């Protein structure tokens, strides 16, 4: 009474969604990863800093 | 900044598990064929019991 | 810096693949019984055929 076909199907859903999300935002994530640190500094806040 | 960090934390995991769709497809195919055989044996057992 | 970045890129994958242990233990136990039955069937076939 293993009933693991449902668990394997949930793993497929998560993995197919991860693959679909990778196709949807891979270009955005690859362009964001080399300059992520800039997000900690906002133009007006630099004067207050 | 925190959301970008969280995305860059999740994205490597998404890339790592995305390749498993095919291994999961063969795993589920064998497992569902196995469950059909389990159901057949349970039916044939219950049928003979009486 | 590049090695620290590569190491922090490996860490997500290292955890996700380390989590694969328990699912593989059940797979190993099942596959071991399959080999046992394959050898029983091959032996019984060879003895009867002799």
């Amino acid at each position: 009474l293993i009933d693991r076909v449902e668990e394997v199907r949930e793993e497929m859903d998560e993995a197919q969604e991860a693959a679909r999300f990778l196709q949807q935002h891979g270009s955005a994530l690859t362009k964001l990863e080399p300059m992520v640190a800039v997000l900690q500094s906002d133009p007006q806040q630099h004067e207050q800093l | 900044w925190q959301s970008a960090r969280e995305l860059l934390r999740d994205w490597p995991s998404q890339r790592h598990l995305a390749d498993r769709v095919q291994p999961l497809r063969m795993r589920l195919s064998e497992l569902e064929q196995r469950l059909n055989n389990q159901q057949n044996a349970e039916r044939l057992l219950s049928e003979f019991c009486k």
